[PDB]
RNA sequence: CCGCACAAGCGGUGGAGCAUGUGGUUUAAUUCGAUGCAACGCGAAGAACCUUACCUGGUCUUGACAUCCACGGAAGUUUUCAGAGAUGAGAAUGUGCCUUCGGGAACCGUGAGACAGGUGCUGCAUGGCUGUCGUCAGCUCGUGUUGUGAAAUGUUGGGUUAAGUCCCGCAACGAGCGCAACCCUUAUCCUUUGUUGCCAGCGGUCCGGCCGGGAACUCAAAGGAGACUGCCAGUGAUAAACUGGAGGAAGGUGGGGAUGACGUCAAGUCAUCAUGGCCCUUACGACCAGGGCUACACACGUGCUACAAUGGCGCAUACAAAGAGAAGCGACCUCGCGAGAGCAAGCGGACCUCAUAAAGUGCGUCGUAGUCCGGAUUGGAGUCUGCAACUCGACUCCAUGAAGUCGGAAUCGCUAGUAAUCGUGGAUCAGAAUGCCACGGUGAAUACGUUCCCGG
RNA sequence: AUGU
RNA sequence: CCGGGCUCAUAACCCGG
């Protein structure tokens, strides 16, 4: 807003588990309020994919996310009156924002016979760090 | 009131000017410690003469307006026209006073409007927030015109701190051809004041000297 | 001895009953796992006597109608927690601290004159 | 359409002047401007001068056309194509 | 596999497949194979050959492809003979049953073409 | 920007209705015909008797009416002459026994519609527009002590083009609900057109409710 | 053993608050036995309409009609209460309903 | 509305009040199940015989006040336009504007 | 310096088919008005006849509609022929009523004029009403004050706000119209009254608040309470104000609505109505049947459903709000594959009916396909409203299965119970909702910031 | 660039 | 060349064919 800003609004964390990221997660993929479908569907691929790799779900999940962070951004702002592509850091959670929406969008991409094959395989490309999602964050770094 | 006493409440002050500058002139007895001085021996003689016509007034029994703009003054003018039964002004003294009374007047009526409905307590009919503003206006109402309030027309006399600090009045009074009894120090012209009391417009102890002479004198005069 | 609580969410409402207990719970006469297909629910309705950890302690009898099921199980919540505050104010500290004693109130908002929607505007056409 | 409940349909002027015209022989076209009264098997043969909005139009009965309506064999528009 | 008529299903559960025979919607394909007493969601593949005797026998009942083809065109040919505004409307290519001519009419016009 | 009507706003809140019978749906739309019809009548026969409203009621199956006019003896004639003549046509257009009550206007000045009247009267008297504004403001002030405002529009004096004007005098706090707002307007006709007029006439502030 | 029941309806709350008390009054100074007036859910009708004579979409406004109830359930239906409540007038905004 | 509008509705108001009786008579032997073909046939044809204005189906609301055609409501017959004006002026009973 | 102005986000439009408006073209006619924003699902909250103002043909001339005079008869009812109808011609019929006993009121017919009649022209002759800047923060007066005057100050300055909101300063002091407040609605509690609404504790029960009973609870609707920077800390010129914290259902205009200052656009409406004035009176008035307003190489605006596995299909099974009803809404039971039909209870409606919410959830199935996707188009066969569904209605059953696989330059909406998505009700209305006005269910993302724009 |  | 977009608009300038 052009007057002030204003802060970000909390959101609820996850009864099953209680991590605000998943709650983040299943709001970025819900689509029409269909709450429950997208954290059916999460939950769905954690589990094919927590128990085909890795220790723990939660744990899994996370570390994954990590991979495919980004740090820097290229977003042009008029800063210097024109639209300079300059490039700045990028908040840590807008990091969390920009890794969580592009591995979402590579599932949908991935085209396997049921989303939550496609989100699980994607995850598991991050969590091995050959992926999409990756590529997406070292672009924005080229 | 003698030159010492006055002397030693700090009535021979005044205000450097730089290098030096005539319209400080008047009543310099010299300078000293780069401090243009007031002659004393001076101080006297006016300053007891605007008491005199003040005590004349106070015989007369004609109203003195006492008025401080001049911001360490303030309450102690209140101090002096209340221990008299007299009229105040202890704020910025707002322009048109007396060419613009007949505006004045009306603010007088709202005034008492206001305190009549406190009287009454007819507050409690409103909304509690729409009481609670009338009351908030009826304050400031006070705060102003709290003063003035009792005078019921232009005042006969003004009494005025420093013709330096309330020289609007000054105009205003020049203009109606109302008499000033002042303090009249270098840096300010004396014409602006009928009776001229020379002595530093300053000094809290100066100006203590000059209210506690000055209600005395009013006093005194109404009861001769 | 017993307690009450009224409780509020949308357009529902909830009356609740508590006694001390196993902790066996009925709402219309019916379970909790079957009332609610949905699992968040069932942790929602739950929250206040895990936070308390009174789980095990008390029996509740529940009554809700009116708005859907969200609605219910946030209304549900809401009674449950002032019934709590009922059999003991001690707890109310902790109750306000989860955010669990306030009244949410959020509505819907009425549709408006040439508006398609609460706020939504039909399309400028450029022009 | 209409319901087989309630039976076909078909304004009583046009009924008589048929059945006067064909008793007589007459075999003359028939002014009429009932386009919405239904075809029965005896009109066959006749010709009925049906009114368009602006003229009546000569039209011969036959066996195919029962059960239609009148005005459904009279084009009311005219066109001859936009170019 | 083929059913009367010179059409092979292909194997599917059977209703689906029956669908193909043009004439044979939904409905008829579920009465068939009622009138048959066959599951509906066996496949095509896999049935003795007495039980496709059989549903030959049961689509002999309706009018086969072929001659529902030639009902049909014979019907059209008919209105069009006939002179009938309806039959008119056919020769002209242009919606026959009230719809707006202005515009929305591409389905019987074809494909926009400019002045 | 076009305003509200200033009646409208403060009905149920200051001001009550001018007729306020029950009814159901069967019996509502008569009614307000009914009603109609009796009011445009009484507004032709009492032209010159000065009137000011009319409220209608339907009690027990019977029709009461009571008017406002600033001097009963036009209307109520000698030994009730006439009067009873509008009692029976009223009772007879409305199909009901009818009853009637006559309330009498105190302060004609103070009234929005009389005011308009006069003005109009004036009006079609080729008086001098602007001096009837006046006239009728101070008027206002000198007995009601209270704000007052004015306009009129039309091809003034016979002008070619036709504008407005208007004068006020005093509070007119229109955005306030608890504003005793009098509104009303009158027509004049003339040689040439319609010339409209509306009138405001604040008399105080009312708290407690209309109760 | 007889009872009255009576329902009254209106448009103003107040008016019919008061109507219900004329009611309530006589018949507790004729010494009846009486259920206390009972508030019943008010309808109102709702109607929304375009201000502009021309042609200006999207301009309107709305009105509504609300109707009041109130009920009155009297139990000891003494002959000398009977008559006396068919006696009453109301206000011509009000209209009542009795039955038995 | 000309007043020849205003004319042919009335007439066409009266008119049909006249025969409604014999046109539902008419009717009811026309559907009924069990009715003689040759009877029902019979009165199939005559129906045609009574003037056409008799049905009532080809009357149209107007305006008490203007007549006009458009833009009416039965509660009051009246047009939009009539009724905003009235309802200002506040000679509808308990109407007012709507803010919930 | 401010605003979903840009930015950051989410979903669309622009390609497909169809609904709807407009331009053009065509026609006997396609009646009229509204064309940057601020015209185009607009007047019209509903054109088969009617409507209807247009076209063709058929008819009337003091008239369809009103007063005034004469004259003749109660009225009215029933029925026959000719004609598409308007009308024309006849039959029986009525044959009455107040009558001061004169007649009159009633109505109906003819004649005579004075007059009727107009959706005919002028919104640049007007009233009334409405849009637009824009819920934008401004617009002015009095007294005083300065300049020889034309005028200025107030209303600018430093802060601070949603705001000419507020504080300080200040040759100004005030006022008025705007701002805010007073009004409806929603969030918590208290009091009052408890049926047709309620069922915690009691008794009985076929287990149905079913009934004895209860007055708790929910709820109903009247009246009260409650939030003010009130409290605390910091900040600030001790100013106002800002930041944080406590308590509370609610915290800083708690949320939404109504409410539109002076004026701008000779904006729109002579077709709601009113009206200046010009124009037509066997016709630019009036009556009737059929036609048209729905045409069709094209262009444009607004919508609706889609191109699919977060999905399609079958089975089972949960949870709403708000409205409407007397020529009305219409259960139950019987009949039909179905739209429906028969019979017929109840309710002017907390009681009865419309009327079982859909998404959801449990099971199965389909396997990425022009498909178990999508449904347009066309054939056959029916139901219902209406005198009457050819032009030109809605709806059901069978068969048929177009285009379409995320849509260029470009462009719209939106800051929270919002967006998106899923159903329910109402008005107009014999019949005819993808439009319009309301109601609820599920329920997000993004905001670095003011540089660009756009506007003010 | 122009534009009643 | 024909159509769509940009503008209160016409030109210049973009996107199809
Ligand atoms: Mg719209
Ligand atoms: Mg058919
Ligand atoms: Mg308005
Ligand atoms: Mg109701
Ligand atoms: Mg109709
Ligand atoms: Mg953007
Ligand atoms: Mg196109
Ligand atoms: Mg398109
Ligand atoms: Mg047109
Ligand atoms: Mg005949
Ligand atoms: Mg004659
Ligand atoms: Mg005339
Ligand atoms: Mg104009
Ligand atoms: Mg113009
Ligand atoms: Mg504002
Ligand atoms: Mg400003
Ligand atoms: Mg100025
Ligand atoms: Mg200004
Ligand atoms: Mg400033
Ligand atoms: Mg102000
Ligand atoms: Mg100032
Ligand atoms: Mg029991
Ligand atoms: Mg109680
Ligand atoms: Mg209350
Ligand atoms: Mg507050
Ligand atoms: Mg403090
Ligand atoms: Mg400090
Ligand atoms: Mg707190
Ligand atoms: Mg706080
Ligand atoms: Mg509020
Ligand atoms: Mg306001
Ligand atoms: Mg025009
Ligand atoms: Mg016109
Ligand atoms: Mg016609
Ligand atoms: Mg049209
Ligand atoms: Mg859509
Ligand atoms: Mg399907
Ligand atoms: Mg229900
Ligand atoms: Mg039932
Ligand atoms: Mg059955
Ligand atoms: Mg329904
Ligand atoms: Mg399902
Ligand atoms: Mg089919
Ligand atoms: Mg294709
Ligand atoms: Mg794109
Ligand atoms: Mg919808
Ligand atoms: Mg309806
Ligand atoms: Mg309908
Ligand atoms: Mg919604
Ligand atoms: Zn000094």
């Amino acid at each position: 807003p052009r007057r002030r800003v204003i802060g970000q609004r909390k959101i609820l964390p996850d009864p099953k588990f209680g991590s605000e990221l998943l709650a983040k997660f299943v709001n970025i993929l819900m689509v029409d309020g269909k709450k429950s479908t997208a954290e059916s569907i999460v939950y769905s691929a954690l589990e094919t994919l927590a128990q085909r790799s890795g220790k723990s779900e939660l744990e899994a999940f996370e570390v994954a996310l990590e991979n495919v962070r980004p740090t820097v951004e290229v977003k042009s702002r008029r800063v210097g009156g024109s639209t300079y592509q300059v490039p700045v850091e990028v908040r840590p959670v807008r990091r969390n924002a920009l890794a969580m929406r592009w591995i979402v969008e590579a599932a949908r991409k991935r085209g396997d016979k049921s989303m939550a094959l496609r989100l699980a395989n994607e995850l598991s490309d991050a969590a091995e760090n050959k992926g999409t999602a990756v590529k997406k964050r070292e672009d924005v770094h080229r | 009131v003698s030159m010492r006493d006055m002397l030693k409440a700090g009535v021979h002050f005044g205000h450097q000017t730089r290098y030096w500058n005539p319209k400080m002139k008047p009543f310099i007895f010299g300078a000293r410690n780069k401090v243009h001085i007031i002659n004393l021996e001076k101080t006297v003689p006016m300053f007891n003469e605007a008491l005199a016509e003040l005590n004349k007034i106070a015989s007369r029994k004609g109203k003195i307006l006492f008025v401080g703009t001049k911001r360490a003054a303030s309450e102690a003018v209140k101090d002096a026209a209340l221990s008299c039964d007299q009229f105040f002004v202890n704020h910025r003294w707002l322009g048109g006073m007396l060419t613009n009374w007949k505006t004045v007047r009306q603010s007088i009526k709202r005034l008492k409007d206001l305190e009549t409905q406190s009287q009454d307590g007819t507050f409690d009919k409103l909304t509690k927030k729409e009481a609670l503003m009338r009351t908030r206006e009826l304050e400031k109402l006070e705060n102003s015109l709290g003063g003035i309030k009792d005078m019921g027309g232009l005042p006969d006399a003004l009494f005025v701190i420093d013709a330096d600090h309330e020289h609007i009045a000054i105009k205003e009074a020049n203009n109606l051809g109302i008499p000033v009894f002042a303090i009249v120090d270098t840096n300010s012209d004396p014409d602006g004041v009928d009776f001229v009391i020379p002595g530093n417009d300053d000094a809290i102890r100066a100006v203590t000297l000059y209210l506690g002479a000055v209600a005395a004198t009013v006093r005194e005069g109404r009861s001769q | 001895n017993q307690y009450y609580g009224t409780g509020r969410r949308k357009s529902s409402a909830a009356r609740v009953f508590i006694k001390p207990g196993n902790g066996k719970i009925v709402i219309n006469q019916r379970s909790l796992e079957q009332y609610f297909g949905r699992e968040t629910a069932r942790m929602v309705v739950r929250q206040p006597l895990e936070l308390v950890d009174m789980v095990e302690k008390l029996d509740l009898y529940i009554t809700v109608k009116g708005g859907g099921i969200s609605g219910q199980a946030g209304a549900i919540r809401h009674g449950i927690t002032r019934a709590l505050m009922e059999y003991d104010e001690s707890l109310r500290s902790e109750l306000r601290k989860a955010g669990f004693v306030t009244r949410d109130a959020r509505q819907v908002e009425r549709k408006k004159v040439g508006l398609r929607k609460a706020r939504r505007r039909p399309q400028f056409s450029k022009r | 359409p209409r319901s087989l409940k309630k039976g076909p349909f078909i304004d009583l002027h046009l009924l008589k002047k048929v059945e006067k015209a064909v008793e007589s022989g007459d075999k003359k076209p028939l002014r009429t401007w009932s386009r919405r009264s239904t075809i029965f098997p005896n009109m066959i043969g006749l010709t009925i001068a049906v009114h368009n909005g602006r003229q009546h139009v000569p039209v011969f009965v036959t066996d195919e056309m029962v059960g239609h309506k009148l005005g459904e064999f009279a084009p009311t528009r005219t066109y001859r194509g936009h170019a | 596999a083929r059913i009367a008529g010179i059409n092979i299903p292909d194997h599917k559960h059977a209703v689906i497949a029956l669908t193909s025979i043009y004439g044979v919607g939904k409905t008829r394909s579920k009465a068939i194979l009622a009138a048959a007493g066959i599951a509906e969601d066996v496949k095509i593949s896999e049935l003795s050959e007495g039980q496709i005797d059989t549903l030959r026998d049961e689509v002999a009942k309706f009018v086969v492809e072929g001659d529902l083809r030639r009902e049909i065109s014979m019907s059209i040919k008919r209105l069009m003979d006939l002179g009938c505004y309806r039959g008119l409307r056919h020769r002209r290519g242009l919606p026959v049953r009230g719809q707006r001519t202005k515009t929305n009419a591409r389905t019987r016009k074809g494909p926009r073409k400019p002045i | 920007g076009q305003k509200v009507h200033p009646n409208g706003i403060r009905l149920g809140i200051v001001k009550p209705w001018n007729s306020t019978w029950f009814a159901n749906t069967k019996e509502f739309a008569d009614n307000l015909d009914s009603d109609f019809k009796v009011r445009q009548y009484l507004t032709k026969e009492l032209a010159k008797a000065s009137v000011s409203r009319i409220v209608i009621e339907r009690p027990a199956k019977s029709i009461r009416v009571t008017i406002h006019t600033a001097r009963p003896g036009i209307v109520i004639g000698k030994k009730g002459e006439d009067v009873e003549k509008l009692r029976k046509v009223v009772a007879d257009i409305a199909g009901v026994p009818a009853q009637i009550n006559i309330a009498e206007v105190r302060k004609p000045e103070l009234d929005a519609k009389l005011v308009a009247d006069s003005i109009t009267s004036q009006l079609e008297r080729r008086v001098m527009f602007r001096r009837a504004m006046k006239r009728a403001v101070q008027n206002a002030m000198r007995l009601g002590a209270k704000g007052i405002k004015v306009e009129v529009s039309g091809r003034l004096g016979g002008a070619e083009i036709a504008r407005t004007e208007w004068y006020r005098e005093g509070r007119v706090p229109l955005h306030t609900l608890r504003a005793d707002i009098d509104y009303n307007t009158s027509e004049a006709h003339t040689t040439y057109g319609v010339i409209g007029v509306k009138v405001w006439i604040f008399k105080g502030e009312i708290l407690g409710g209309m109760a | 053993n007889q009872r009255i029941r009576i329902r009254l309806k209106a448009f103003d709350h107040r008016l019919i608050d008061q109507a219900t008390a004329e009611i309530v009054e006589t018949a507790k100074r004729t010494g009846a036995q009486v259920r206390g007036p009972i508030p019943l859910p008010t309808r109102k009708e709702r109607f929304t309409v375009l201000i502009s004579p021309h042609v200006n979409k999207d301009a309107r406004d709305q009105y509504e009609i609300r109707t009041h109830l109130r009920l009155v359930d009297i139990v000891e239906p003494t002959e000398k209460t009977v008559d006396a409540l068919m006696r009453l007038d109301l206000a011509a905004g009000v209209d009542v309903q009795i039955s038995l | 509305a000309k007043q020849s509008m205003k004319a042919r509705e009335v007439k066409r108001v009266a008119l049909a009040d006249k025969y409604f009786a014999k046109r539902a008579e008419l009717k009811a032997i026309i559907s009924d199940v069990n009715a003689s073909d040759e009877d029902r046939w019979n009165a199939v044809l005559k129906l045609q015989t009574l003037p056409r204005d008799s049905s009532p189906s080809r009357q149209r609301n107007r305006c008490r006040q203007t007549g006009r055609p458009h833009g009416f409501l039965r509660k009051f017959g009246l047009s939009r336009i009539k009724v905003r004006e009235a309802a200002m002026r506040g000679e509808i009973p308990g109407l007012k504007k709507a803010s919930w």
